[PDB]
């Protein structure tokens, strides 16, 4: 639809946004039901019980895991000498195509403060950290002035409204890697090291930042919480038909009528929210591709419109929803060009670590680059689609690779005569020494 | 070799009376030119600094791109 | 010959107040000597490693890992210009062949005067609304190449 | 511990890794971030093999010898199609730029890189691109220093940082434009930094005093003594 009605039994994060787009300071939050799951959470509820709703209610990972964080929070340890939890929340991004959070910060600094009061007194966490990015400055600026009114109130320090869980929160700026968004290297970041992602079975919930048990969660999520907290957990479930439970903050870009944010439930479909809520694309396009999540998942075809964006919907069509913020591709985009700025990015925004991700994303680069200047040569597709599969999940460290090689899965699979028309000189990796006859193989 | 370097003239007219001046020296065998293989050249391959050639200026060896500099 | 100020000590120690490992404020101590000078010397990373302890080596990974911590010298404006696909999509390309033609220089240099320094970033974080650029903290969108110029001629 | 590699049983450690329980039976996995003094790491991904859960298996899954605990009923498999030619794909990787200088290098026949280049049987290049460069560093009069024939193996800053303790050699860098040295130039004010030598699998650390006056290692009379 082209105007949403924004009462808050269907849109818990969005329903007291400002028109004006100003954010929603203290009073403003407080007067439109601001700080009441913070208020039962630690007035009237045990922190296991908490965990128990959060495992129950269905929520899961809105960074593009999709793993519930119920069940990340269930692998802390029982023992109750490490008492010197972390939380933190991962506010950056440096996703292209990601921009949800952004909002959230810009004018809904208060609903991410409650959340990290109310998951910090459910993993019985003293301090928290939000990792933000340099870029995001207004957002900062809202985040710490959020804070203080906060510490003002009473509320986010010692003994929150008479209980004695004490809290502190603080805001980490950083100056900006993409492999910095992934939870062990934000760990990894955070403790002033390289941003080098760490390995596992040692999860972040047992020895994460200075060896302490630590939780990562992402800003929808903690924006999610408290609406459970406040609302119910069987209103959460009663809001969506549909496995996934809870909403997810939607919505197209490129070349859009109307490229925006929307809040909407789960299992609707691309195509209702292409056509009524971006309102269709501009005149003269065609839509020839889409891609669920920002830049990270692969492409699908006009013929994947109709499947709704959820996570086991998208994922057996040979895909993954990620972070939901879906991307347009018309054919007046040349797929080489946009392959190539796509691997561009992750192989500049890879770190040094691991040797396959970082001798085969320039490997890629090159290969794409030869294809957009017309000097593609035989042994580049099959090349590509080779270390396609030799960059899947388990092949390296982390798991940058696989979503830096998933769009080129999908351009090698559905939009493959473009790279085949790129490949016009013949194979010449070679040249004579006229002193030498070359093995010339027939 | 790698670098094309000694080489097999068809040069046979040799004998010596001594045996111990069989023993051909570092003068005896370097020659005023390339033989064989007369356009080949290993340090335009190699990666090492050398007189005349400063870090990728070798064949398919590109700038070396400081760690300081400024490009993501 | 470097030296610290005293507020930049005071900012750095109120820095390592707030974390348990003195570590952890490599980075905001090198992105307050940013603020402050407008780029990381040589003498800025042993001064960074003598002040937290840590040696400086680890100062100097982490001054040379981060793309926003610059170790060679920039203008007094730093140009960000997005690089990455939804802007590429919306046109990119333009507004940086009218960049590379108002400062007649190339990404990653700056320009003759000291004025600009333009740079590709990673993402900005406003995707929805058009090409996106950074000046000195002030972010832009809904870009044109013909408003580049105007654009331009609001710094010093 | 039972494991059974290659679909043949064998006894192994339970508490140690996998990469050296298949080391200690002679068989052959290469490796270039794994060291037995400094633990493991996954800077490369060298010693891929394919694990299997159950007795019967079809798939598998990719997984990394250094990573791997030897415990009692894996099932991995070494030379298969897929783990060779990714072992293929990797050393593929690092040839991807490599310089071009193997018989003006200090290592020759004492490097770790040809070794492990020869053994996964990998001699036609389909690299056609542009290589990467380096600068080089003043180590002291010990350690020569150039970067171009490193692969990113962290190997030198794990022993110099974690084992040795110096405070000198690290990592600077990036993606693809990763260096490790110091940040200036100057000696290696360690005690240990000679250890870098057969520490570095590739020619970036090498002997200065045998650099001047060298010969190859096969040309080496060698002989058991006491320093
Ligand atoms: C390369 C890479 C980049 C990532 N970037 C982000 C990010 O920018 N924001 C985010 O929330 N998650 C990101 N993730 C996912 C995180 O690993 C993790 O899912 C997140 O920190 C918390 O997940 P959650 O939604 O279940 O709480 C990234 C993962 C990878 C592999
Ligand atoms: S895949 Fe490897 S090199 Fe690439 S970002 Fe992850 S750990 Fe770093
Ligand atoms: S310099 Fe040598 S030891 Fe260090 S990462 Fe490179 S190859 Fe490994
Ligand atoms: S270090 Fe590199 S150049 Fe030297 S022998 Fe080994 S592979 Fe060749
Ligand atoms: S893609 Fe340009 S702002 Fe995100
Ligand atoms: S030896 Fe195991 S990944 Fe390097």
């Amino acid at each position: 639809m082209k105007n949403i009605i924004r009462t808050p039994e269907t849109h818990p994060l969005t329903w007291r946004l400002r028109d004006d787009k100003q954010p929603v300071w203290l009073d403003e939050y407080r007067s439109k039901n601001g700080y009441e799951g913070a208020r039962k959470a630690l007035t009237g509820l045990s922190p296991d019980e908490i965990v128990n709703q959060v495992k129950d209610a269905g929520l899961k990972g809105r960074g593009g895991a999709g793993f519930s964080t119920g069940l990340k929070w269930s692998l802390m340890p029982k023992d109750e000498s490490m008492n010197i939890r972390y939380l933190l929340c991962n506010a950056d991004e440096m996703e292209p195509g990601t921009y949800k959070d952004r909002l959230l910060m810009e004018q809904l600094p208060h609903l991410l403060v409650e959340g990290m009061l109310i998951s910090a007194f459910a993993l019985k966490a003293y301090r928290g950290y939000i990792f933000l990015r340099g870029e995001y400055i207004e957002a900062a600026v809202n985040l710490r002035r959020a804070i203080a009114e906060a510490t003002e109130a009473g509320l986010l320090g010692k003994n929150i409204m008479g209980t004695g869980f004490d809290f502190e929160l603080f805001v980490h700026t950083g100056a900006g890697r993409y492999i910095c968004g992934e939870e062990t290297a934000l760990i990894n970041s955070l403790e002033g090291r390289r941003a080098n992602p760490r390995s596992k079975p040692p999860f972040p919930a047992t020895s994460g930042a200075w060896g302490k048990p630590t939780c990562v969660n992402n800003v929808e999520t903690l924006c999610n919480v408290p609406a459970i907290l406040a609302n119910g957990v069987e209103w959460y479930q009663n809001i969506s038909k549909s496995k996934d439970a809870g909403t997810k903050l939607m919505g197209f870009s490129g070349r859009v009528k109307n490229p925006g944010l929307w809040e909407l439930p789960f299992g609707t479909t691309a195509r209702e929210i292409l056509e009524d809520y971006a309102g269709g694309m501009r005149d003269g396009l065609k839509f020839k591709a889409w891609q669920p999540g920002g830049a990270g998942t692969d492409f699908l075809t006009e013929a994947h419109l109709d499947l709704p964006m959820e996570f086991e919907s998208i994922g057996k069509a040979g895909s993954r929803l990620g972070t939901a913020l879906a991307m347009a591709v018309d054919h007046e985009i040349n797929m080489v060009s946009l392959v190539r700025n796509l691997e561009e990015f992750f192989a500049r925004e890879s770190c040094g670590w691991c040797t396959p991700c970082r001798d085969g994303l320039p490997w890629s680069v090159k290969i794409l680059r030869a294809l957009e200047r017309g000097e593609g040569q035989p042994g580049d597709i099959e090349t590509l689609e080779q270390l396609c599969r030799f960059l899947g999940p388990g092949k390296t460290f982390c798991a940058h690779a696989p979503g830096a090689v998933e769009p080129l899965q999908s351009a090698i699979k559905y939009f493959r005569e473009e790279f085949e028309a790129g490949i016009k000189q013949p194979f010449s990796n070679t040249h004579l020494i006229n002193g030498i006859q070359p093995n010339l193989l027939k | 070799c790698p670098t094309t370097a000694i080489q097999l003239t068809p040069d046979f007219e040799m004998g010596e009376y001594k045996r111990q001046d069989l023993v051909y020296e570092k003068e005896d065998l370097l020659i005023s030119g390339p033989g064989k293989y007369p356009e080949y050249n290993f340090y335009r391959m190699a990666g090492m600094a050398i007189d005349g050639k400063d870090k990728g200026e070798a064949e398919n060896e590109a700038k070396p791109i400081d760690v300081k500099s400024l490009l993501p | 010959a470097f030296e610290l100020s005293a507020a930049e000590r005071e900012a750095i120690e109120h820095e390592m107040h707030h974390y348990e490992d003195p570590r952890a404020a490599s980075i905001e101590a090198l992105k307050i000597v940013q603020k402050q000078r407008g780029w990381v010397p040589d003498g800025a990373i042993h001064a960074i490693a003598d002040v937290l302890g840590i040696p400086a080596s680890d100062v100097e990974g982490v001054a040379t890992f981060y793309s926003q911590i610059f170790r060679q010298p920039v203008g007094r404006h730093v140009i960000r210009y997005c690089d990455s696909v939804v802007c590429h999509i919306n046109g990119y390309q333009g507004i940086q062949a009218a960049l590379e033609k108002k400062l007649n220089i190339k990404p990653g240099q700056t320009t003759f005067d000291g004025r600009f320094t333009l740079l590709p970033t990673c993402c900005l974080g406003n995707c929805d609304k058009g090409p996106n650029m950074m000046i000195d903290e002030d972010t832009h969108a809904h870009l044109t190449p013909e408003a580049i110029p105007e654009l331009l001629e609001r710094y010093k | 511990a039972t494991i059974h590699v290659d679909g043949k049983e064998y006894e192994v450690n339970g508490a140690d890794n996998l990469l050296e329980a298949c080391l200690s039976l002679g068989l052959d996995i290469p490796y270039f971030c794994w060291h037995p003094a400094l633990g493991s790491v996954g800077a490369c991904r060298q010693c891929a093999v394919k694990q299997y859960q159950n007795a019967e298996d079809t798939r598998g899954r990719l997984v990394m010898s250094c990573m791997t605990p030897a415990s009692d009923g894996t099932f991995i498999s070494i030379d298969d199609e897929e783990a060779k030619q990714f072992r293929e794909s990797v050393v593929e990787w690092l040839m991807t730029n490599h310089p071009h200088d193997c018989p003006v290098c200090e290592e020759g026949g004492n490097c770790h890189l040809q070794d492990m280049t020869v053994m996964t049987g990998h001699s036609f290049r389909r690299y056609r691109f542009t290589k990467r460069t380096h600068r080089n560093q003043d180590l002291g009069p010990f350690i020569s220093h150039e970067m171009n024939r490193c692969i990113a193996c962290y190997r030198c800053v794990r022993y110099y940082k974690d084992y040795a303790g110096g405070t000198d050699l690290g990592v600077y860098g990036a993606h693809d434009n990763v260096y490790f040295g110091r940040p200036e130039d100057g000696t290696l004010e360690s005690e240990f930094s000679g250890n870098l030598v057969e520490i570095c699998p590739t020619g970036v650390f090498t002997d200065k005093t045998h650099s001047e006056r060298y010969n190859r290692k096969w040309d080496m009379q060698f002989a058991p003594s006491i320093c």
